[PDB]
């Protein structure tokens, strides 16, 4: 059941770069 | 982006040469794959015969 | 009012005395024509480097 | 054994030739820092062509138009100040770093046997190297630009009887015109795509035997993987080489050139100094201390000749310079001789520049002439220094 | 001949914008502007400054709307096929005093009054020579004549200039009241000379100082990797048989 | 951990060095100000015959 | 063809291991260790360049001299 | 520092995300202290600071 | 007051280095011929030489290196920040006593001790 | 050779040998020969997206 | 054709409209459309080889 | 291919900077590089002060 987790934390990465590289402070 | 071609279509109106989106009168999107229908820019009459945009 | 740049050329003169009196030297020894080929171009240069040199670093205190 | 399961992804056959090549290969563990600037070149290749390419999305190659679209690179795209900056100061890295690597190589004799054809595609590089930063410094079509490219083309008039023909070919009519800038343009973009493809014609060639080390010693009894440790050894040197690219790019971006190409093209009037790139200069020294056309045109190519024929002269069997200070010593006159020819080459046509000039290519070429001369006699080293 | 050839070298000044961290003098360059325009703009071009330009760096949006709609712009053609003149706009560049080289040469005695957007960029340390070339009209030396239409200028490669020397004292009314004198007209002309050839300075300073300092970090962390993965490496013990 | 906790401070600054030069290409292919300097103006406009089009 | 060897190799993990302090030890050996053996070198490096460069700015000083009135 | 470890470096998901974290934030702090230092070097230079700013007849 | 010189920088550096070399050898020269001779080197002439000769040599390296040092900082630092002070040379001061002086007497506390009294030495001027 | 020396132009469209007009528009504006399944698939579909 | 094609983008509800600007280089197909389409044609087919 | 400045060399002629090619008065020349004087054109007077090239 740690895919799971990897999954899910590989998303968070995922969300957090793209906010990193994408910053649409501006538009939120 | 296409520009439609006036006088042409079957609704009377405009008729885009590019993929066959249609409008009519209003300039309104009947059949086609155009999503919405002409845009309409800001203009008065300052007179008879006079336009500005 | 008055140029500061002006002023201040004229106060650098006492340190560059040994160019100045050089230049002088060179125009008393081309007084003679020589078929206008004569010239004091490089004392003239030397001169004025020195005195260049002593402004530039003042000028702009007085400036805004 | 028998690879009847995967193993390690590195080994399947997706990855195996770049797991062999970049991340296992065999490397002598005693290299130093000197060795870091091959990738330094590699890198330096990469940045010109990824900024080149972005700068060619705004300029135009019109004598009407080129240097406008230069000046709307940098001030109306945005960013485009950094682009045009990263391309025209890595030029000046690029070479750089390039000459640290040959001189690298004539301090350790890595000319030397198995690897003369590691040299020779080295100078072929080189070759392309200099004609790609040429052409593009025509580009921007300053008064630098014109009176550069005006002589570079008229150096086949060096050629008595078809001489002149092959100028008029080069030019596109008879004068440097639009024909001339439009031809250098796609000339540009093409030769940097040749550039890589001899580069890595260049690393398979050096992967055959394997890099040499500062003992010029044979290796193959302490060598390690390449990564991670020339990896880690390697990005050291990046990261140091973009602190010296960024003071370079930032601060004086303008030092490393000449204001005289912010002028637009004259054809009427010459510039009273006219210079190539700092990096050209030790060329310009030689071609200007031969007081005949066809002399200084020779001589030209007698230094690509004598770069060519280093590596098959009979030498001794000793490669390193830390143990042979006879030529030891001639490297370091070689390297200041070089820094010579550049100084002088940046200096007008008069006394007393054209003996100094004169003399110091004949330094130049007389390192070339001495070596095999010390390989012959120090041939007799082991029989003459007895235990 | 010898020195005059290459001209009397020029000194080098304190400028405001001189340091890793140092912006121009807006203020000055708004002053210098002003100078530009009634001055130099009658006989130099700045076909590469635009009045948006100036905007948000020595003027405000409509001190420069105001600034473009008092010049006549040619445009067309209309729907009749005719050239016509409009008001200036943001985007419209600075006027040309000349319709081209040939008559700037005919009004100028045969020279041509070079384009100013790129000239403390186009000579040999550009800021201080222009300052010192405008400063520095003064009486030739001992045995040197000039040809009437040409100025003595030491500066000037050759010491025979077509420029007259006009930064006369109180040339220009200052709108701030700074006294316009000549050295004072001399720097804030070359502060806008300066901004005009380098208007991306200010940002790329700034760049320069953040990356140049990051990397730095960087560098420190690079040397910390290699020496951990080659510790094992360079600490190790090495027994071998040979000894001679 | 100290190494992990050193090594991560290095790569917070190969990430942004990375960000940034990927940025800059891309922005500079988005519209210069020379041409986002041109996108307001005014045009005025007369009659036409019925049952016409004029663009 | 790969090399026979006979040899025995200790080594140390790099976490038990202090990474930095060594570049700051015995700093005047590394500094005498450079300059003793590589100041020949350094010699015929600098001494063309300077004394080329020095006799270029002594010429140019003579004559500039000489065509002055 | 492994009490920090057992948070963050015990899997790479985490650590990488900390990594995207300290770029942003620590490009951001940077990023502020290089204008605060650049303002307090060139104060009364900015173009906010003419004084007739505003007032061209 | 100070009206009579032609300055340079690099000039200073220069003049200053060669002037501390030679203010070395003398001060060496003058130590060499104080010290006496150790018992094992009062039949034999040569030896002798060669060690006031090598006295000579060292201490003009470390006074070159003090006048050369002191004066190249004391204008990068007047030259860099474009102020004329005691402050400019102090600093110099202070490097060159620091880091010549530490590098021959190994020892950090050394360093400053000669790094304060140049400073002060420098003040006074 | 064919194509080259005798029908140089039959595989192209001859509206391309006008200057771009901004304004007015081609009542007939189709890609190369080798996009146009690539195009038919596109206008089949009655939605953009 | 250029006007088309760049209008792809477009069907992205989000950043649709965002990318077709940024392809174009402008409001329309201009001059820095057609200057970054030349250096895109040199480059792909190296790509592709 | 450049162009000789004018009052300069040592011939009091023209002076080429590219690589110190000297024209003495006649354009002749007498010190560099340069294989040949400067090349004299056709041209013609037409009463005296109209020279056609
Ligand atoms: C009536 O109307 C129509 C036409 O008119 C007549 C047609 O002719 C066609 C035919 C056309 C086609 C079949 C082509 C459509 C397909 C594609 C894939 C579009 C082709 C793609 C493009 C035009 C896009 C061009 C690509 C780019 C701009 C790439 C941008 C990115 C770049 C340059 C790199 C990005 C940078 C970074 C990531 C930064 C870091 C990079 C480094 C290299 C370091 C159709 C359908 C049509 O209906
Ligand atoms: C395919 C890759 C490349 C492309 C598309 C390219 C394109 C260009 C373009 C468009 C310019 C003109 C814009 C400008 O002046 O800044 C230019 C200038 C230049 N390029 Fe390149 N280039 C490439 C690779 C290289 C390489 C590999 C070198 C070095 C050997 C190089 C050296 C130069 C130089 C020196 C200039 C003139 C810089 C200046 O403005 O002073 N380029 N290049
Ligand atoms: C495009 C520029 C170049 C690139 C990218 C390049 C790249 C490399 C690389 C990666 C290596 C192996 C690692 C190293 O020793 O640094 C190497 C080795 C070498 N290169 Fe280059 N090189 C370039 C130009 C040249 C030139 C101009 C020469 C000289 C003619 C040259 C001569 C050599 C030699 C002799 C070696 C073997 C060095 C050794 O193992 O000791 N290279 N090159
Ligand atoms: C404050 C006002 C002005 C400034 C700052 C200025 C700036 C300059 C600069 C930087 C040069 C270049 C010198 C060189 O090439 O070495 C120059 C040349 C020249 N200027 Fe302007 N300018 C001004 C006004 C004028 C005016 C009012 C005139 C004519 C009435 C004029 C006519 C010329 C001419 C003819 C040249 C070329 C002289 C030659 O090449 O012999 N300038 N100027
Ligand atoms: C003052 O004067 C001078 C300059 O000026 C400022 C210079 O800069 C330089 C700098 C030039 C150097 C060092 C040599 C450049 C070398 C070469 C080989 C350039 C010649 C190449 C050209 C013109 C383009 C190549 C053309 C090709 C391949 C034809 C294409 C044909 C086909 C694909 C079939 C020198 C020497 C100089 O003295
Ligand atoms: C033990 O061996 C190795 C070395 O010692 C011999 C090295 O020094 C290096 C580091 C240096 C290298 C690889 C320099 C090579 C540079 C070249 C060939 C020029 C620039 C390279 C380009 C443009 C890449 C081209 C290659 C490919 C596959 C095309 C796809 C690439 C891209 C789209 C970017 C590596 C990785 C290595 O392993």
């Amino acid at each position: 059941t740690i895919d799971i987790q990897a999954a899910a934390g590989w998303g968070i990465a995922a969300a957090a770069g793209a906010i990193w590289v994408v910053q649409p402070f501006g538009w939120i | 982006g296409c520009i439609p071609l006036p006088n042409a279509g079957d609704y009377g109106g405009w008729f885009c040469p590019c993929h066959g989106s249609h409008y009519d009168i209003s300039g309104r999107i009947r059949k086609g794959p155009a999503p919405y229908n002409l845009e309409v820019p800001t203009y008065s009459f300052l007179e008879e015969n006079k336009l500005l945009i | 009012v008055v140029d500061p740049k002006k002023y201040l050329e004229e106060s650098c003169k006492p340190k560059c005395v040994k160019p100045l009196l050089e230049y002088q030297a060179c125009v008393k020894r081309i007084q003679g024509d020589d078929s206008g080929h004569k010239h004091c171009t490089g004392q003239y240069f030397d001169y004025w480097q020195c005195i260049d040199k002593c402004v530039a670093p003042k000028l702009f205190a007085k400036l805004k | 054994t028998i690879r009847n399961q995967r193993f390690s992804l590195l080994k399947q056959p997706i990855s195996s030739t770049l797991n062999q090549h970049l991340v296992d290969y065999p490397t002598p563990s005693n290299l130093s820092y000197w060795w870091g600037f091959g990738s330094l070149a590699g890198i330096c290749l990469v940045i010109q062509i990824v900024t080149g390419v972005f700068l060619a999305m705004h300029y135009t190659p019109h004598v009407d138009l080129a240097f406008n679209s230069v000046e709307h690179i940098m001030r109306d795209v945005e960013g485009g100040w950094l682009l045009r900056y990263m391309h025209a100061n890595g030029a000046s890295m690029f070479f750089i770093v390039v000459y640290l690597h040959i001189f690298r190589g004539l301090y350790y004799a890595s000319y030397s046997s198995p690897r003369e054809f590691v040299w020779c595609l080295g100078v072929v590089i080189f070759l392309l190297m200099i004609v790609t930063a040429f052409i593009g410094y025509v580009l921007p079509w300053g008064q630098m630009s014109f009176w550069g490219a005006t002589v570079i083309t008229s150096l086949a008039s060096a050629i008595p009887v078809v001489g002149d023909t092959i100028v008029t070919w080069l030019w596109g009519g008879f004068s440097v015109d639009n024909a001339t800038l439009n031809r250098f343009f796609s000339l540009h973009y093409l030769l940097p795509f040749i550039l890589v493809g001899a580069s890595l014609l260049h690393l398979a060639a050096l992967h055959q035997y394997g890099s040499n080390n500062p003992l010029g010693v044979h290796s193959e009894m302490d060598k390690i993987a390449f990564y991670p440790y020339f990896y880690v050894k390697d990005l050291v040197g990046w990261v140091a080489f973009a602190i010296f690219f960024s003071i370079w790019i930032f601060y004086a971006p303008n030092v490393l050139g000449h204001p005289d190409n912010y002028i637009p093209a004259n054809p009427m009037s010459t510039p009273p100094h006219i210079v190539p790139e700092w990096y050209f200069l030790p060329i310009y020294a030689i071609l200007r201390s031969i007081p005949d056309k066809a002399g200084g045109v020779a001589a030209i190519a007698l230094v690509f000749i004598c770069l060519l024929a280093l590596p098959f002269f009979k030498s001794m069997y000793v490669r390193s310079s830390s143990f042979r200070p006879i030529y030891q010593g001639m490297f370091w006159l070689l390297l200041a001789d070089c820094l010579l020819l550049g100084w002088i080459g940046c200096q007008p046509v008069e006394a007393p520049f054209v003996t100094i000039g004169q003399i110091s290519s004949l330094v130049f070429f007389l390192f070339f002439a001495i070596t095999p001369i010390l390989g012959r006699v120090g041939r007799g080293i082991p029989n003459s220094y007895t235990d | 001949a010898d020195e005059a050839e290459h001209g009397l070298e020029c000194p080098n000044y304190p400028w405001p914008h001189e340091g890793i961290l140092s912006s121009y003098d807006h203020a000055s360059i708004r002053r210098g502007h002003q100078v530009y325009q009634q001055v130099c703009a009658s006989c130099h071009s700045m076909s590469l400054i635009s009045y948006r330009d100036l905007v948000g760096v020595a003027y405000t949006e409509e001190e420069a709307k105001a600034m473009a709609a008092e010049i006549e712009v040619v445009d067309g053609p209309n729907d009749e096929g005719e050239m016509f003149t409009r008001p200036g706009k943001l985007s419209d560049r600075l006027p040309e005093p000349y319709s081209n080289e040939s008559a700037a040469r005919f009004a100028n005695g045969g020279a041509y009054p070079p384009d100013l957007s790129l000239v403390t960029k186009a000579r040999h340390n550009g800021q201080n020579y222009v300052f010192a070339l405008l400063t520095g009209y003064r009486d030739p030396p001992a045995g040197i004549s000039i040809r009437e239409g040409l100025h003595y200028n030491p500066y000037f490669p050759g010491g025979a200039i077509a420029m007259p020397k006009m930064l006369n004292d109180e040339a220009v009314e200052y709108e701030d009241g700074t006294p316009a004198t000549e050295a004072q007209m001399g720097k804030d002309v070359v502060s806008f000379l300066s901004w005009a050839a380098e208007p991306e300075m200010e940002e790329r300073k700034l760049m320069g100082f953040k990356w140049i300092f990051l990397l730095s970090l960087a560098l420190l962390q690079a040397a910390y990797y290699r020496r951990l993965k080659w510790s094992v490496l360079k600490s190790r013990k090495l027994v071998l048989d040979v000894v001679n | 951990a100290f190494a992990y906790f050193v090594l991560s401070g290095g790569r917070f600054v190969y990430a942004s060095v990375l960000r940034l030069l990927v940025l800059k290409l891309i922005v500079s292919m988005s519209a210069s100000k020379d041409v986002l300097a041109l996108a307001s103006l005014e045009v005025d406009l007369g009659s036409i015959e019925p049952g016409t089009t004029v663009t | 063809q790969p090399v026979k060897l006979k040899a025995v190799v200790y080594a140390l993990s790099p976490f038990q291991q202090k990474i930095m302090t060594g570049l700051w030890k015995d700093l005047p050996e590394k500094i005498h260790h450079k300059v003793s053996e590589n100041w020949i070198s350094a010699t015929l490096l600098v001494t063309p360049v300077v004394g080329t460069y020095w006799y270029a700015q002594y010429f140019k000083e003579q004559e500039k001299l000489e065509h002055r009135f | 520092f492994e009490g920090f470890y057992k948070l963050i470096m015990r899997r790479n998901s985490v650590y990488v995300t900390f990594i995207i974290a300290g770029a942003f934030f620590g490009e951001r702090a940077v990023d502020y202290g290089v204008h605060k230092l650049w303002e307090r070097n060139n104060v009364g230079k900015r173009y906010e600071d003419i004084s007739v700013l505003g007032q061209r007849p | 007051r100070y009206l009579e010189e032609e300055d340079g920088p690099l000039m200073k550096t220069i003049k200053g280095s060669i002037t501390g070399f030679g203010a070395g050898t003398i001060y060496g020269t003058i130590l060499a011929t104080w010290k006496d001779v150790p018992r094992v080197e009062r039949n034999v002439a040569l030896p002798g030489l060669i060690r006031t000769l090598k006295m000579m040599g060292t201490h003009g390296l470390t006074f070159a290196a003090i006048g050369g040092v002191y004066i190249g900082v004391e204008q990068l630092v007047q030259n860099f920040r474009s102020k004329r002070d005691f402050y400019n040379g102090a600093i110099g001061g202070f490097v060159a006593g620091a880091s010549v002086l530490g590098y021959r007497a190994r020892s950090i506390p050394t360093a400053i001790a000669a790094g304060a009294t140049l400073a002060v030495t420098s003040a006074l001027i």
